[PDB]
């Protein structure tokens, strides 16, 4: 396992640590997601074609319009939570609670 | 053991079908019959057992105790017919169904051939006991008195059966009949304490054992009659019974592992006979009483010797009845006074005479009179721990001495001196409550003639 | 992870009270700052000084309560010559709940700390004696 | 919404959940899971104000980053070995990683946050769908790689989830958290017996979803959803209360009820292994899911709580609608534990 | 009378506490060495049980491959 | 505080009624007399005529299963043997010494 | 009766055990409702499994 | 008057019933449990002429 | 044990060919009746549910309920004997197959064998 | 669980996409094709246990 996984796998835990932070601003949450899925990609693509396992080159396209529809569900929502409140902020989200 | 078990099962549609104004006839009818039935059982050998099938056994440690479950109905029916008059009839079908659901689920945990069926339907004697004692009950104490009366037992149990599965796992199998010809030493191992810890304290936090014995007086006195006699009466002594058959596995542990208990026991008999003095209610005063009595019994089964076992189960089956007849006649002293308190009330003797005779037989029983069955149990435990150290005879003296004393204080509060002026209720007692007094007094001195009944396995 | 489980169980339970000590406060340092991180993440309380204020309090006193119960427990054994023994377990893990107590400064909780940490020394003793297992493995 | 569309998203919601169980490549359980969650979010929503999307966009938040972290695992699988086939998992690190997004999915502590305010958020239909349905797909997933589970992972978090359960339904008044802690504390049960026996797992999971059926129908029933609005039952329908009483208990694992056989039967497996501690400690932490069953039964049916003065009209009104299985699940959550040796048809 | 009318002899509870008897020990004998077994067949995997699924070579393609050497 | 100083609409407490004012005779079962009557008919004829005697009476001439005068029978002949043939009574082993193969220590 | 049964041995098992089942129910269900501690935890929560468990 | 008194005393039957079904049940329960008959050591009995099994 | 990778084992079988061989479950199990029992309670319920008279409210439904109950509690029945059957069968064969895992142990009698007595005094 | 519907049918839903020597178009062999196709042989029957031993 060279270096170049190493890295990939380094920026999808950077991408997940920084969904996990959540300074404020759930569209950058949204934006880690869309991260951690294209590095995803990225790493399935590498893992794929270096092995010339031909009939898995389908799968990133399934992940990527996966993702995508996820992201456009995403998006819906965090629209719908904006127009709630007026702005897109973490910490208007607490009505509910444990 | 079918022949008890259907009849009782077919004793709840013949409640709910039965008429509005026709449920106590019927029922205490049946379950005067279905009582009579259990007198077969008596009948017992010196050898093995009653082995009816793979599932039920009986025994002469059994049969007292299934004679006793059987004979409790009619009189809690009888018990609870007055302060249930102004109740919806299907409030009182439910009640009924209660007491017949829990007379089921005892009657088939003392047969039990198999430990976690005895576990099972131990257990599934609680919830009846609870309903009772959170639903008819008059005080606003009842919901905490259940809460402390269930997970006491359930703290206790948890552990055991854990054991059990333990035991099956190791051992292989989990009838009782297996368990006994196939028994083998326990070496002195802290697994092996910690087993024993296991299979002992459920059994010891029900008996009450002192200082695990709190959950008593709560549960004795915000239940309703019915609840307070089943208590008192059978529900105690299940402690005691899953003792005397599982104590056969934790040999040569039980001979130094006994001591933390058998001090407990000796010293908590003084304590709680000693509080029975300085107490303001009468049911608390039973059952400090109670605790005291069970505490020998605890000493007597861990001795472990065969005055021991014959001594433990006479003392439960005179205690059953005796506390029975005391938790009854403090009903009805309530049932005319709403106070539950022993200075309220007092010289009822020179208004009601014949309840006062109840009150002088039921306190000299308690009292351990002879030839009575309380002191056939009392003299063999007694006998049998001294043979196990001489010393115990002082405690055992004192024990004694305290408990004719609260005895007779009792008796002396409420029936002797000068009437008090202003209550003016107390109408001439009705022959339910002296019936019920009858029934409960005169099975004590039949038995007296008959002894070897209720000496157990080991007579 | 492990690593501090292997160094302080090499030690033999008589001897070397000084490296048992030492291995009883890592264990501790790490168990308070876990229990600090979680406390900082679930419960931010003003800022950052006193966050790691808090942080270095609860490090210290569960450092300290490590510190106490191994050097009381290899202190018993030692001196009683009867190594194996979960009493000595029992004296200093109670040791250090009396150390907890005087931390927080009540005498209840020091009380209750020598019960539940003298009973949980003497069990964790008695399984190490027996071969008890938490994490059992699958055997069948 | 239309009843045609709440249908379709019913069907797509169960065919997910199938094509996760049918199929025998990880990307096809990967898009079972998206699928599930695709369609879930509107069941949630069905029922629009503030509550129901707050709800719904921690729901999607969660579930988004489980499966961002599922995709993951099964990359590194990939890498690690090529093979797509749901088997052993043939690597240490992916195993831990797959292991902690199954946790996310199913609710597992310490990943158990979101569920009580998922549940108080949405409706007792979406909340019933959701604490029932939703366990199928990754319990399903966890048994078929069971064999390669670290067995301290699987039971730290079992333990922390029973313990968790435990501890918050005691600060409940809703009923929907107070379920989700439930939910939270059977789960907990249900993968402390996966590293040993799935057996033992289905079965706890079919007495669970029968109880918590019959709990919700129940609750749905008599429409509240606090604990005073249940206690205004008594002055109209008795009879279900005294059903909710009863199920109440069960739920207890109150012996001789239908909740006794999961935790007995997970107890004497656990035990076989020569494992011990961790069934008494279970034992003693389900007492506390007891004690607010028994709580809740108190203020419900064992006593009388005061009513309101216009209950009068609601004596004159029957329940239009009347739910069906109500009776059948009442009757298998209460009365089965003579059935017990039948879970040797590997339910 | 009554033992006429409502017991039997000692020969019918005796016998069949023997069959009681012989019924449980068999149990328990079965019950030991189906544990044993279950050891042993997950310790070792070579019994019917505990058996866990591998690649089927029936999916393995066997032509040329375009490539001499596969 | 125009407060009515009242929690709730609720019931008076109502009083103790007593059986014997509206029936004499009242026997403390039912407030219906002839339900009352039955009631303390079947409950005094099926305890105490039914089941405290007869059931006392088959206590009494219960068979004897324990088989006491039968092993005083045994005691009797054994003892009437070992006194006619000089045994000493009882014997100290309770399994003949010959069956029980002991295990050699030689230490 | 006062001193042994009605204060030390209700303080010993019931009253103790009820006061630390409340304290830490409250700690459990103290929680803002604020998705940034909740993923905060989680984050570390993870990392805590990946480097104490293998 | 019969057809009348029976629909209020009809309830009184069920107890007797289930006695002699358990009696009943427990004789086939029995029924089951004769693998050692006149097979003991101790009442190894030779059967009488007219006689198929000790007991029943 | 898990029987679910067991070899020759049809996928979505509920009552294999091979479990035709053992003897059916008789019509007066116990726990058929059991099963028509829990279905009674079910109809009960029902019944005092919907604010009927739980008795005497719908004898066919009743009927119906009591009836599906004792159908597929006799089918659950003759899965779960199969099951156990095929327990033993593979006990069993795995003990004559592995002779040196289960060796005869050697009969020993009472009379040879030196326990401890431990006095209870 | 896992209901193993393709195996029941004959469907072959999915089991072509999971290895690399399962007929890939245009008879393109995989870069490690013949040490996947000995160690699947290898392990046909035996058992995940015994496989992985
Ligand atoms: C001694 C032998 C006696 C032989 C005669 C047979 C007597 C039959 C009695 C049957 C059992 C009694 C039932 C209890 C409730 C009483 C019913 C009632 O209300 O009476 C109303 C009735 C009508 O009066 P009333 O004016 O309408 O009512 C106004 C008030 O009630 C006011 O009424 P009162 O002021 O008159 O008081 C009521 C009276 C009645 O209430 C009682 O307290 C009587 C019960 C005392 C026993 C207390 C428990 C102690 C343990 C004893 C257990 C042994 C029982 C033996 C078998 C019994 C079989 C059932 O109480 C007393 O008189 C004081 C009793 C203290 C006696 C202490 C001595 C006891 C030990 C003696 C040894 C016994 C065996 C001897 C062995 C050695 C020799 C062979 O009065 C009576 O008939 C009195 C009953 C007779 C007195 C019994 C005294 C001794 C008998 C004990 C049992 C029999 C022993 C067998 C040996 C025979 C040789
Ligand atoms: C050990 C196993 C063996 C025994 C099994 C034990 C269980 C057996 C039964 C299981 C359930 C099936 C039946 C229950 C349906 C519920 C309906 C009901 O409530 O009863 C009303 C109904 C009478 O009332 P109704 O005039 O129709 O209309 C009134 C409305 O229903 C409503 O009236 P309302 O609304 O005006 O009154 C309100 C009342 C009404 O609310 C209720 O009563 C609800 C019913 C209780 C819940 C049932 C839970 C489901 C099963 C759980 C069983 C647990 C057992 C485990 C042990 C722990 C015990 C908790 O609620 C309250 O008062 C609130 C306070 C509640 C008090 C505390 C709650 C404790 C409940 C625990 C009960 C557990 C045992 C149930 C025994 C049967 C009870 C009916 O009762 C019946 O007539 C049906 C009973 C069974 C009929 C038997 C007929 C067959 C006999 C003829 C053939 C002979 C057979 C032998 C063949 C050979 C002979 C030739
Ligand atoms: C609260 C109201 C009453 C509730 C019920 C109370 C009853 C429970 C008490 C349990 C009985 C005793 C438990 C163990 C007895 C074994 C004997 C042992 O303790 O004595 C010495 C043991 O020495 C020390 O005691 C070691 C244990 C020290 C740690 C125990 C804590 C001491 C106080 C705890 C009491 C807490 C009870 C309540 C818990 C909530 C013997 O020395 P040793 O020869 O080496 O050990 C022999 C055993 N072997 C052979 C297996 C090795
Ligand atoms: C609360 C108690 C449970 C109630 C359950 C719901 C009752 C209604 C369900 C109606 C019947 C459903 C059965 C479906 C028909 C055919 C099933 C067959 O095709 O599938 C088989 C499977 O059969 C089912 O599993 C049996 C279901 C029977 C459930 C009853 C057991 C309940 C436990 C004991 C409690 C007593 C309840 C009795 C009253 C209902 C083959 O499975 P297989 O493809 O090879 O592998 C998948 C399973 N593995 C992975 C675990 C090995
Ligand atoms: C002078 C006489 C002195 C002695 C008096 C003795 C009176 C005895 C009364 C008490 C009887 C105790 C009940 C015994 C029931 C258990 C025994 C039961 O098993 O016997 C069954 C029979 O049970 C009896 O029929 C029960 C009789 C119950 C009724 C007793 C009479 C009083 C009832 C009053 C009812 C109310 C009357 C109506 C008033 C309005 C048949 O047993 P079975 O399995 O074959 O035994 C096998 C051995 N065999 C071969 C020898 C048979
Ligand atoms: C009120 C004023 C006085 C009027 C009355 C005057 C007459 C006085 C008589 C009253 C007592 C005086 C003593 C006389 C005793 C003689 C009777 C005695 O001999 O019979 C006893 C027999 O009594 C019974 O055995 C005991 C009674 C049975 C008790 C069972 C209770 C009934 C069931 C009720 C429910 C159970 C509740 C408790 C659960 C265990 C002992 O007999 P035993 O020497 O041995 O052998 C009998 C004969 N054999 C040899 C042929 C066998
Ligand atoms: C590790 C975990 C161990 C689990 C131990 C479970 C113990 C079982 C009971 C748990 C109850 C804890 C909750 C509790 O009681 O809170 C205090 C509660 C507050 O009242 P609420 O009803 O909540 O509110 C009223 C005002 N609105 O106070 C009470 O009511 C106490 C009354 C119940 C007492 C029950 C006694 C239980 C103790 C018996 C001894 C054994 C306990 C079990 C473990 C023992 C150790 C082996
Ligand atoms: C009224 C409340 C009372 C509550 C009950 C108090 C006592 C509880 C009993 C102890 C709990 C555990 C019971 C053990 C279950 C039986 C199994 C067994 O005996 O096997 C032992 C298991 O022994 C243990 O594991 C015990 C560990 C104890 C952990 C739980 C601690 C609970 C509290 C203990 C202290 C309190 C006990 C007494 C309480 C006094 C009354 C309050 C050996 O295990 P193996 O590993 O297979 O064999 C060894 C050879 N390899």
């Amino acid at each position: 396992m060279p270096l170049v996984y190493m890295n990939i796998i380094m920026a999808f835990a950077i991408a997940l640590a920084g969904l996990l932070m959540y300074r404020s601003h759930l569209m950058s949450s949204l934006l880690c997601l869309e991260g951690m899925m294209l590095s995803l990609f990225i790493m399935s693509t590498l893992i794929i074609l270096n092995t010339h396992f031909t009939l898995a080159n389908m799968m990133p396209i399934i992940l990527l319009v996966f993702a995508a529809c996820e992201a456009a569900l995403g998006l819906s929502l965090l629209v719908m939570v904006s127009n709630t409140y007026g702005t897109d902020y973490v910490q208007n989200l607490n009505l509910l609670q444990c | 053991m079918l022949k008890i078990i259907i009849p009782t099962t077919m004793l709840l549609p013949m409640t709910w079908m039965s008429k509005h104004n026709m449920i106590w006839i019927n029922a205490t009818v049946h379950s005067l019959l279905i009582s009579l039935i259990s007198l077969s059982l008596l009948n017992q050998l010196g050898e093995n057992s009653l082995n009816f099938s793979l599932t039920f056994f009986s025994d002469s440690l059994s049969a007292p105790l299934l004679v006793l479950t059987t004979w409790l109905l009619p009189l809690m029916l009888m018990a609870s017919q007055s302060h249930l008059s102004k109740e919806t009839t299907t409030r009182k079908k439910l009640y009924i169904t209660m007491l017949i659901l829990l007379q089921l689920f005892l009657i088939m945990t003392f047969t039990a051939t198999e430990l976690i069926l005895f576990y099972i339907l131990f257990e599934a004697t609680l919830v009846p006991t609870l309903i009772i004692i959170t639903r008819w009950g008059n005080q606003t104490e009842r919901l905490n008195a259940g809460l402390y009366f269930l997970f006491y037992t359930l703290a206790g149990s948890l552990p055991l059966l854990v054991a059990l599965v333990y035991i099956q796992n190791t051992t292989g199998s989990l009838n009782f009949l297996i368990i006994h010809y196939w028994s083998h030493p326990l070496s002195n191992s802290w697994s092996n304490i910690f087993m024993w810890l296991a299979c002992i304290m459920a059994f010891m936090v029900k008996m009450p054992l002192y200082g695990l014995h709190l959950w008593l007086p709560k549960a004795h006195v915000e239940a309703p009659i019915a609840g307070s006699m089943v208590l008192a009466a059978v529900l105690l002594k299940l402690g005691g019974y899953g003792m005397m058959r599982i104590t056969t596995i934790l040999n040569p542990l039980t001979n130094y592992m006994a001591y933390p208990f058998l001090m407990l026991s000796m010293w908590g008999m003084i304590m709680t006979s000693s509080i029975c003095l300085r107490q303001t209610d009468l049911k608390s005063l039973i059952a400090y009483s109670s605790v005291s009595h069970m505490a020998l019994v605890i000493v007597a089964i861990m001795i472990q010797t065969p005055w021991s076992f014959m001594g433990a189960t006479a003392l439960m089956i005179a205690h059953g009845l005796t506390s029975s007849m005391l938790f009854c006649l403090a009903n009805t002293n309530y049932e005319r006074v709403h106070s539950r308190t022993m200075i309220l009330a007092r010289g009822l003797q020179t208004l009601l005479p014949l309840m006062a005779t109840w009150w002088l037989v039921a306190s000299l029983t308690n009292l351990a009179l002879p030839p009575s069955i309380n002191l056939i149990g009392e003299l063999f435990i007694i006998t049998a721990s001294f043979s196990w150290s001489n010393i115990t005879i002082i405690l055992m003296g004192m024990n004694m001495m305290i408990t004719a004393l609260y005895s007779l204080y009792m008796l002396i509060t409420t029936q002797r001196g000068k009437y008090t002026h202003h209550i003016n209720n107390i109408k001439p007692s009705f022959t339910r409550e002296n019936a019920l007094m009858a029934l409960h007094i005169l099975p004590l001195l039949l038995l007296t003639l008959n002894p070897k009944m209720i000496l157990g396995p080991l007579y | 992870a492990k690593t501090l489980l292997h160094k302080y169980s090499d030690i033999p339970e008589g001897t070397e009270c000084h490296r048992k000590a030492y291995a009883s406060t890592s264990i501790g340092g790490a168990t308070g700052l876990i229990v600090s991180a979680y406390s900082i993440a679930l419960k931010p309380p003003a800022s950052f000084l006193e966050g790691v204020a808090r942080t270095g309090r609860y490090t210290f006193t569960s450092a300290a309560i490590g510190a106490i119960f191994g050097l009381t427990s290899c202190i018993s054994a030692q001196v009683r010559e009867k190594p194996d023994d979960p009493l000595n377990y029992f004296i200093g893990g109670c040791a250090g709940g009396l150390t907890l107590g005087a931390r927080t400064r009540s005498y209840g909780i020091g009380a209750a700390a020598c019960a539940y940490m003298g009973l949980t020394a003497a069990l964790v003793k008695m399984g190490q004696l027996e071969g008890w297992q938490v994490f059992a493995e699958p055997k069948v | 919404m239309n009843p045609i569309i709440y249908t379709t998203l019913i069907m797509t919601v169960m065919s997910g959940t199938m094509l996760v169980m049918i199929s025998s490549h990880w990307l096809l359980i990967w898009i079972g899971f998206e699928m599930n969650l695709l369609a879930m979010i509107p069941v949630l929503m069905k029922n629009f104000n503030p509550r129901a999307t707050e709800a719904a966009t921690k729901y999607f938040l969660t579930q988004a980053t489980a499966s961002m972290m599922l995709m993951m695992a099964i990359i590194i699988n990939l890498l690690y070995s090529g093979q797509w086939t749901i088997t052993k998992m043939f690597n240490p690190v992916a195993m831990t990683m797959m292991t902690m997004a199954l946790a996310m999915k199913l609710g597992l502590s310490p990943f158990h946050f979101w569920v009580p305010e998922v549940t108080q958020g949405i409706s007792l239909q979406a909340g019933l769908l959701l604490l029932t349905w939703q366990k199928l797909a990754p319990l399903s997933v966890l048994c078929q790689i069971s064999q390669s589970i670290n067995p301290n992972l699987m039971l730290t978090m079992a333990m922390l989830s029973i313990l968790i359960g435990g501890w918050g339904g005691l600060n409940q008044t809703q009923l929907r958290k107070i379920m989700a802690y439930s939910s939270i504390a059977h789960m907990g049960w249900m993968t402390a017996v996966l590293p040993y026996n799935t057996t033992m797992t289905i079965l706890n999971l079919l007495i669970y979803i029968t109880m918590t059926l019959a709990m919700f129908m129940l609750l749905i029933h008599s429409s509240a959803t606090t604990t005073l609005s249940l206690s205004h039952t008594w002055n109209k329908m008795p009879v279900i209360t005294s059903l909710m009483m009863v199920t109440l208990l069960s739920m207890g694992g109150l012996p001789p009820l239908s909740g006794f056989m999961p935790k007995w039967m997970i107890i004497q497996e656990m035990t076989k292994n020569e494992s011990i501690i961790m069934p008494t400690l279970m034992a003693m932490t389900a007492l506390l899911n007891l004690y607010f069953y028994m709580r809740l039964a108190y203020s419900s049916s064992l006593t009388m709580f005061p009513s309101t003065n216009n209950m009068k009209m609601k004596w004159q009104f029957e329940h239009t609608k009347q739910m069906k299985l109500l009776p059948t699940m009442i009757v298998l959550s209460t009365l089965v534990l003579p059935m017990t040796p039948a879970l040797s048809s590997l339910n | 009378w009554i033992a006429r009318t409502f017991y039997d002899g000692p020969e019918k509870n005796y016998e069949k506490t023997m069959a009681i008897l012989q019924i449980e020990a068999e149990k328990a004998e079965l019950r030991l060495k189906e544990l044993e077994v279950r050891r042993l067949m997950r310790a070792r995997g070579d019994g019917p049980w505990y058996q866990y699924p591998t690649i089927d070579k029936a999916l393995i393609d066997h032509s040329p491959k375009t490539t001499p050497d596969n | 505080p125009p407060e009515p100083t009242i929690r709730l609409q609720e019931d008076p407490d109502p009083e103790d009624e007593n059986l014997y004012e509206k029936n004499p005779d009242s026997h403390g079962y039912d407030k219906d007399p002839i339900v009352d009557l039955w009631n303390m008919r079947v409950v005094f004829f099926f305890g105490f005529s039914i089941v405290l005697v007869l059931g006392s009476t088959f206590v009494a001439y219960l068979p004897d299963y324990r088989m006491q005068e039968w092993a005083r029978r045994e005691a009797e002949r054994l003892v009437k043997y070992r006194e006619a043939n000089g045994l000493p009574l009882m014997e100290s082993n309770c399994f003949d010494p010959n069956k029980i193969q002991l295990p050699e220590d030689e230490d | 009766s006062s001193l042994l049964d009605l204060i030390w041995l209700e303080t010993i098992l019931p009253k103790t055990t009820s006061f630390i089942q409340m304290k830490m129910s409250i700690m459990v269900s103290n929680q803002k409702g604020l998705i940034k501690l909740y993923f905060l935890s989680f984050l570390i929560t993870i990392m805590i499994s990946m480097t104490l468990f293998n | 008057n019969v057809l009348q008194i029976v629909r209020d005393h009809w309830v009184h039957i069920l107890v007797p019933v289930g006695f002699v079904f358990g009696c009943y049940l427990d004789r086939r329960s029995d029924e089951k449990l004769t693998a050692f008959r006149n097979k003991s050591l101790l009442f190894k009995r030779e059967l009488r002429p007219n006689e198929e099994v000790t007991w029943k | 044990t898990m029987m679910s990778g067991r070899p020759g084992r049809v996928p979505l079988q509920f009552l294999p060919n091979e479990a035709r061989s053992l003897p059916p479950p008789k019509l007066t199990d116990p726990r058929l009746v059991y099963m028509g029992f829990l279905g009674y309670c079910s109809g009960l319920i029902d019944n005092a549910i919907r604010r009927r008279p739980v008795v005497s409210a719908g004898l066919h439904r009743q009927l119906l309920y009591v009836t599906s109950f004792v159908f597929f509690g006799y089918y659950l029945l003759k899965r779960q004997d199969y099951m156990y059957a095929l327990r033993d069968h593979d006990m069993f064969a795995y003990v004559k197959s592995h002779p040196e895992d289960f060796p005869e142990k050697d009969k020993k009698t009472y009379g040879e064998i030196l326990e401890e007595f431990h006095p209870v005094r | 669980p896992f209901f193993d519907v393709q195996k029941r049918l004959g469907l072959d839903l999915d089991r072509w996409m999971t290895i690399q020597s399962a007929e890939q178009p245009h008879k393109i062999p995989g870069r490690c094709h013949a040490f996947e196709k000995e160690w699947i042989e290898c392990a046909h029957g035996i058992g995940g246990i015994r496989a992985e031993k």
